[PDB]
């Protein structure tokens, strides 16, 4: 499940979070087996514009 | 006290069910002892708990 | 006011909507301890202090 969100937001990514984006964007289960990964993509998905 | 042993059977049973009824006002580590409490304060993740 | 001398403004007699809080982006850190964030504009309260 592959999504882009901002640096500070990684922290809602994980069961028994609350967020905006944990409410409103991608919720987890209670009982979520399985596991996140995630890196900085600042070469990629970032424009000086 | 010449009817001590049926009144001490009686008396056994009454504090019984006394002492399982305040048993119930015990939180054993909880925030509350209260159910309703906890289900109305606390999300899933941390009302399981 | 400086965390030494920090401010306690006492809260009571008033209807707090919670939403205007949870809601807003603004707020960089947004942790409740001993209730749920969502489950506060459905509580009674008093002792509120800021």
């Amino acid at each position: 499940d592959s999504f882009v969100i901002r640096g500070d937001e990684v922290r809602q990514i994980a069961p028994g979070q609350t967020g905006k984006i944990a409410d409103y964007n991608y919720k987890l289960p209670d009982d979520f087996t399985g596991c996140v990964i995630a890196w900085n993509s600042n070469n990629l998905d970032s424009k000086v514009g | 006290s010449a009817l001590g042993k049926l009144q001490d059977v009686v008396n056994q049973n009454a504090q019984a069910l006394n002492t399982l009824v305040k048993q119930l006002s015990s939180n054993f580590g909880a925030i509350s002892s209260v159910l309703n409490d906890i289900l109305s304060r606390l999300d899933p993740p941390e009302a399981e708990v | 006011a400086s965390v030494y001398a920090w401010n306690r403004k006492r809260i009571s007699n008033c209807v707090a909507d919670y939403s205007v809080l949870y809601n807003s982006a603004s707020f960089s850190t947004f942790k409740c301890y001993g209730v749920s964030p969502t489950k506060l504009n459905d509580l009674c309260f008093t002792n509120v202090y800021a």
